């Protein structure tokens, strides 16, 4: 290695707190798009109704059915 | 505007646009005729076959036509001062 | 032909004399010299 | 008493009077204290916390503690009394004349101005919205989002590295 | 010049063991031109004194212009004996600080460009004593000093570091015979008054060139000749707290950027401001343009010209 | 009431200051600086202000990019602080 | 200054796209204000007294301009209340618009800073980034024209160009003289804007080329008319040709290309049933004119100013549009009279 | 109608303290300060009683843009007081 | 006049790519002689011996004022065409703004002298 081993280990002899400046911030950066656990958190939130839920006039259609528990529409069940 | 946003979106500039989540806005109803009405060039000239539908839209963020309403029958109420008054509530 | 004299007349000050402006000096050549005299210049303690 | 946002609309006139005045830059900065902080209270009362206090945090917490610094950098030590100085109160006294004089035809509701809009009445009318939402609402309950406004976040951006690189070179 | 974000940079592998050592004040005597020889060591380039072939000689093509077209009726022999009615005086001295700009010029894009110790023989800061020893007998107008004074207020404020080593050379009053018994036929014959006063100006003018943080030596005539004492005090003698020490991203870049052309220098140099000494005629000014127009120096171009070189046409 | 929380603590706050007083009887421009940095980072705060308050509805793909975009031009105006600060 | 002031530079110009490309009425205030951080830095460059002085009677101006601006803006909400830049719908709203561009632009009531600003500028790259920043306000104007009111923009435009046409003849100050013919220009600009917006577009094309190879050319460093004489015999004589292309196409002249906008704004307003104004815009114009026909003397002329230096190395500039646009400031009325159509 | 007589009211007045002057440049940038004061409260009062919701967020920006003239203006007030002793109105050289 | 159904991005619309573009055409060749005029003058300014017998960086100043010309006729060919097809289009709808006044041989005043 020619700046890999160098520049490190010097890095961490003078002024080591800058070390935590770009590590710390690089892992912000880098770990969110690697990591398979990200598609839970959007699932969730999309799930969570502040509005009022608004009912649509059915004729002939599929995936919806009445207010009580029923096989029907969304409604996440991502552990439990 | 001066050159054109093509192929690309900036916009968000109108009232009554896409909800934040689903809020309203409160002159809503008035700008659902507003825009209906003037989304062609014949009344952006000239600007006289959307005046009906414009006057009721200055009256929904100003309500100075209710404004001068109120004020006649709360000075009615104050000339009701001595006179043949009464209060229901 | 013109000469010394025609170029003093169209001198740079306000081209023609005027009563309200005499006093209005004409600019440096180049790069304008500030008043750097009478500052704070170190400040002393006691 | 009955009156919220009209009362405090007053003292919020009668903090400028003393910037059409110019009582020194030392009483004129206390203008920004008790305008800006009577500023929140206007805001507060037709509802969004959020924005009210912006006003506490940016120019009560930051800019007028900047123009504090200024202050004492240039045009220094003791501010001059208005009461002494010329023409001063001459335009503190004429500004209030302005405003004060205007207040006595603002009772019995409506009054004549320069514009055609009136003052009104200014009590049930002075909210001017019945129920409208219900949870996270009030129009400022989601206040501020870097969704749908993306581009809004850069042009920001922009200007405050622009404001960091110019000021050390103008200095 | 422009592009100087890459490899070559200001300060990069220079300013250091490298250093401006200005050779001033002979007094009248050719005194400076023996101890910048000598000074050859430690210093890499050494430049001659300005004189009136020396505009002509730089930038030109090796040989000087003649004395018609080159400084309008300007020569060293007429300031050998100066004399009334329309003469030289003034506009010579002129010419001369003209020539004095170019050759600092030429020095400090040399000194900054490939990091090279560079000795002067007098500089900018030395021609006022030059002007004002002329000035205090009846020679020069009162008028034409001011003239002087306001392109030493412009030109001078473009440079920010003046000098690192300013050498201080004192004779005896007795110059006037090392004047005589040098060959020269011009030199000799000069008012021993107009020398006694350069040499007495000068004191009152080595004081602030001093007192500018430079690192101001003075030697005597015993002390001269010698190429190990000089040298060794220009070694251990270090320049602290200086003007010279500046930026090198802010200050040095626009230092090198306004001494990269010798047009853009000289700029200021020509005042607007009409003086009947300093050549204001412009019918035979015409002519003169066009004989250098006719010269087969430079006439075409900065570069290439016709009888002269051009490989190709584009 | 907000008014009458307030008004109660600046009274009695007055009121020491009036026993404090009726009761007895007998330059430098490097500064500036850090006044400028002060308050162009207060508007990079109060523009990521609302990180713990709009993250809770709005996508996250969309907000995450713009929301560390704001931190780093914070850094970034950092970085140029750091040649040549001062002094001080 | 290394690569800093091409970004600060870059700003600009993205500044301005931010006014260009634009439909919200805060996304056009952050334009303009990002030309106010941006400007002041290039203001001050060389340390110099005359720099701080300049640029404070700058920002005091434009800061008070775009605040007046952004007042327009909130009226916007007030009555109506939608944020497109299409129209103002108030008669007082457009009062506070037309009034805070003419602050930024160099017309009539607010042309006092435009002299003393332009004087205070260390050098010629520095003059150019004032002619260029009025495409800002002007691409505004171009949004807005209609629901604006012809009793305040008129008299703005003729006014101006009365200011313009005295306001450089007892000046002796190159950079005065160019600052007093922006003022003059201006006037020639929001005169077309009711009649027909078209060609304002072009005006703009014609003027800020023009202006652009005079400092290109004042590269050899001239500030006076005594300073810019000695240019005839002590430096090169084909350059005192060159720019006497530019100095005579600035006023109305037929056989160059400056004529070109003098063609088509009276050609515009005489469609229009008005003849009164037209007269008074040409005859105007010759003030304007007058300013040039002396400053020609300079160049056309001896005038003995000879000076005893005399430079033999010869001059280098940066010289980038120097030589591509005083051929089209020079001739294109023969070339391209059918551009109207091209531009706008 | 009724709180705005007041605010526009305050801004017109603070519109006469800008363009008068009594030699101290300190107060004309003082004022500026209380120009977008008066600027927030107005386009505050329009938003928040018609609920608009999305444009909230845009005197957030407006706040952030007002500090950035109220800054960089005032450091070239700084500049003044380095060439001159005390910053005047009247202490000009520009003609 | 003014623009009403044409669009920004790509400054011919392409869709309206039917009149046949300037090919050899006068107008060209003057922009050309532009071209060689700003080819002249580069040579005066910055000092180069002979306008016409220098350097051959001429070349690219013919060439880029012919190109950009081109693209500006081809745009001066769509606009003229435009403005002239929603003008005899305006005429053909209304009908009724246009009138039509033939046959006549009106009586008129005879000066003297």
């Amino acid at each position: 290695a020619e700046r890999v081993a160098a520049f490190l280990k010097n890095v961490w002899a003078k002024e080591p707190v800058l070390v935590a400046s770009f590590a710390i911030a690089g892992l912000a950066v880098i770990l969110p798009t690697l990591s398979p656990y990200t598609k839970y958190s959007l699932m969730i939130n999309x799930x969570x109704x502040x509005x009022x839920x608004x009912x649509x006039x059915x004729x002939x259609x599929x995936x919806x059915x009445x207010x009580x528990x029923x096989x029907x529409x969304x409604x996440x069940x991502x552990x439990x | 505007q001066k050159r054109l946003g093509v192929d690309l979106d900036r916009w968000m500039t109108i009232q009554s646009a896409e909800q934040p989540h689903g809020i309203p806005s409160r002159c809503h109803a008035f700008e659902k005729e507003w825009i209906e009405c003037a989304h062609g060039i014949g009344s952006i000239r000239a600007e006289k076959e959307c005046k009906i539908e414009f006057e009721d839209f200055r009256e929904c963020l100003l309500r100075q036509k209710t404004m001068k309403r109120l004020h006649a029958i709360r000075r009615q109420r104050e000339k009701l001062i001595k006179e043949g008054k009464y209060t229901p509530p | 032909q013109p000469d010394v004299e025609w170029a003093e007349q169209y001198g740079g000050a306000v081209m023609y004399p005027t009563k309200e402006t005499a006093h209005w000096k004409p600019p440096p050549w180049n790069d304008v010299d500030p008043p750097k005299d009478t500052l704070v210049s170190n400040l002393t303690l006691n | 008493m009955l009156y919220i946002v009209f009362i405090l609309s007053v003292i919020f006139v009668m903090g400028f009077v003393g910037f059409s005045s110019k009582p020194s830059p030392i009483y004129g900065g206390l203008g920004l204290i008790v305008s800006g902080g009577v500023g929140c209270g206007i805001v507060l009362n037709f509802g969004g916390s959020f924005l009210g206090l912006m006003v506490f945090l940016i120019y009560l917490g930051g800019m007028m503690v900047v123009f504090g610094y200024t202050t004492a950098m240039a045009t220094e030590q003791y501010p001059e009394i208005w009461l002494s100085n010329k023409a001063v109160l001459g335009a503190f006294v004429t500004g209030l004349l302005m405003e004060f004089f205007m207040v006595y035809y603002v009772l019995k509701d409506k009054e004549v101005e320069v514009v055609f809009e009136f003052n009104g009445l200014g009590d049930w009318v002075i909210y001017d919205t019945g129920d409208s939402g219900f949870f996270s609402e009030e129009a400022m309950g989601i206040a501020a989002l870097y969704s749908y406004g993306t581009w809004l976040v850069i042009v920001t951006g922009w200007s405050l590295l622009i404001g960091v690189v110019v000021i050390m070179e103008i200095t | 010049p422009l592009a100087y974000i890459l490899g070559e940079k200001a300060t990069k592998k220079m300013t250091e063991k490298s250093k401006l050592i200005t050779v001033d004040g002979n007094i009248c005597s050719g005194k400076s031109k023996l101890a910048k020889e000598i000074a050859e060591k430690l210093g890499l380039k050494h430049f001659p004194e300005a004189g009136i072939h020396y505009v002509d000689s730089t930038t030109g093509d090796g040989k000087p212009l003649p004395v018609q077209f080159s400084g309008n009726c300007s020569l060293e022999k007429f300031y050998d004996d100066p004399k009334s009615n329309d003469g030289n005086s003034y506009r010579l001295q002129a010419w001369l600080y003209a020539s004095r700009l170019l050759q600092y010029a030429d020095a400090l894009e040399h000194l900054l460009s490939t990091g090279q110790g560079v000795v002067l023989e007098r500089s900018i800061y030395s021609d006022f004593v030059f002007l004002e020893a002329m000035y205090r007998q009846g020679f020069i107008r009162k008028q034409c000093v001011d003239h002087y004074n306001q392109v030493k207020k412009v030109t001078i404020c473009e440079y920010l570091p003046p000098h690192v080593v300013v050498y201080v050379d004192v004779p005896v009053p007795e110059v006037q015979s090392r004047i005589q018994k040098k060959g020269n036929p011009h030199e000799m014959k000069i008012t021993s008054a107009y020398l006694q006063d350069i040499e007495n100006a000068y004191k009152g003018t080595f004081l602030p060139e001093m007192s500018e943080k430079c690192e101001v030596l003075q030697y005597s005539a015993w002390e001269a000749q010698d190429a190990e004492k000089v040298v060794e005090d220009i070694e251990y003698l270090k320049y602290d707290k200086g003007p010279w020490l500046d930026q090198n991203d802010r200050n040095l870049h626009k230092l090198r950027m306004l001494v990269q052309d010798k047009l853009e220098v000289l700029n200021y140099t020509s005042i607007p401001v009409f003086l009947p000494e300093v050549t204001v005629g412009a019918h035979q000014s015409d002519q003169v343009f066009q004989e250098f127009t006719e010269l087969p120096g430079r006439k075409y171009r900065a570069g290439y010209n016709e009888d002269v070189g051009d490989k190709w046409i584009w | 009431n907000l008014m009458l929380a307030l008004l109660t603590n600046f009274t009695l706050a007055t009121l020491l200051v009036i026993i404090a007083f009726w009761l007895p009887q007998l330059f430098s421009m490097k500064f500036f600086l850090v006044a400028i940095t002060f308050l162009l980072f207060d508007l990079e705060i109060a523009l990521l202000l609302p990180l713990p308050w709009a993250s809770q509805t709005a996508n996250l793909n969309t907000m995450l990019t713009m929301a560390l975009f704001l931190i780093i031009l914070l850094a970034v105006s950092l970085a140029y602080e750091w040649t040549q600060k001062g002094l001080e | 200054n290394p690569i800093i002031f091409i970004i600060i530079l870059l700003t600009i110009m993205l500044g301005t796209i931010i006014v260009m490309i634009s439909s919200h009425w805060l996304l056009v205030w952050i334009g303009f204000e990002m030309n106010m951080l941006a400007i002041i830095p290039i203001m001050m460059k060389n340390h110099n007294p005359r720099a701080t002085e300049a640029s404070t009677k700058y920002f005091l101006t434009q800061s008070t301009a775009s605040m007046l601006l952004m007042m327009a803006v909130i009226i916007n909400l007030m009555f109506s209340g939608q944020w497109t830049v299409m129209k103002l719908f108030n008669p007082m709203a457009s009062m506070l618009m037309t009034m805070a561009l003419a602050m930024k632009l160099g017309m009539a009531p607010f042309h006092f800073w435009v002299p003393e600003v332009t004087q205070g500028i260390p050098l010629s790259s520095g003059l150019i980034l004032l002619t260029w920043q009025k495409l800002a306000p002007m691409s505004v104007l171009y949004q807005i024209f209609p629901s604006i009111n012809l009793n305040l923009i008129l008299t703005l435009s003729v006014l101006s160009i009365l200011i313009g046409g005295w306001g450089g003849l007892n000046q002796t100050q190159l950079r005065k003289i160019m600052a007093y013919s922006s003022i003059a220009h201006m006037g020639w600009m929001t005169a077309v804007l009711p009649y027909n917006p078209t060609m304002t577009l072009l005006n703009l094309i014609i003027y800020i080329i023009m202006t652009s190879t005079m400092f290109t050319m004042f590269m050899a460093n001239s500030t006076t008319t005594t300073l810019s004489l000695s240019h005839t015999w002590n430096k090169t004589p084909i350059m005192t040709v060159l720019i006497l292309a530019t100095l005579l196409s600035m006023g109305g002249l037929p056989p160059l290309s400056g004529f070109m906008p003098k063609w088509m704004i009276i050609q515009e307003m005489t469609k229009n049933n008005s003849i009164i104004l037209p007269t008074f815009m040409a005859i105007t114009a010759l003030l304007n004119l007058y300013f040039y026909m002396r400053l020609t003397y300079s160049t056309t002329l001896t005038m003995f100013p000879s000076t005893n230096n005399m430079k033999m190395k010869w001059q280098f500039p940066l010289m980038k549009k120097m030589t591509f646009l005083p051929t089209m400031v020079v001739l294109s009325t023969m070339m391209l009279p059918l551009t109207p159509m091209l531009s706008v | 109608s009724m709180v705005y007589m007041n605010i526009m009211m305050a801004f017109t007045v603070s519109l006469v303290g800008l363009l008068m002057y009594r030699s101290h440049l300190m107060s004309s940038l003082l004022c500026l300060e209380g120009m977008m004061l008066s600027l927030f409260v107005m386009a505050a009062l329009t938003i928040l009683n018609s609920h608009f919701t999305l444009a909230s967020m845009m005197p957030i920006i407006l706040l952030v843009f007002a500090a950035c003239e109220a800054a960089l203006g005032l450091s070239l007030l700084v500049m003044v007081s380095n060439t001159y002793g005390t910053d005047y109105v009247q202490n000009l050289n520009l003609l | 006049g003014r623009q009403g159904r044409a669009t920004f991005q790509f400054l011919p619309d392409e869709a309206r790519s039917l009149p046949p573009p300037k090919l050899t055409d006068p107008r060209l060749a003057f922009v050309g002689f532009l071209g060689y005029c700003s080819g002249l003058i580069d040579n005066a300014i910055r000092r180069r011996p002979v306008l016409l017998a220098g350097l051959h960086r001429q070349l690219l100043y013919i060439t880029s004022f012919v190109f950009v010309g081109y693209y500006l006729l081809k745009r001066q060919d769509y606009m003229y065409a435009v403005r002239d097809h929603d003008m005899f289009s305006y005429i053909k709808s209304h009908x009724x703004x246009x009138x039509x006044x033939x046959x006549x041989x009106x009586x008129x005043x005879x000066x003297x002298x």
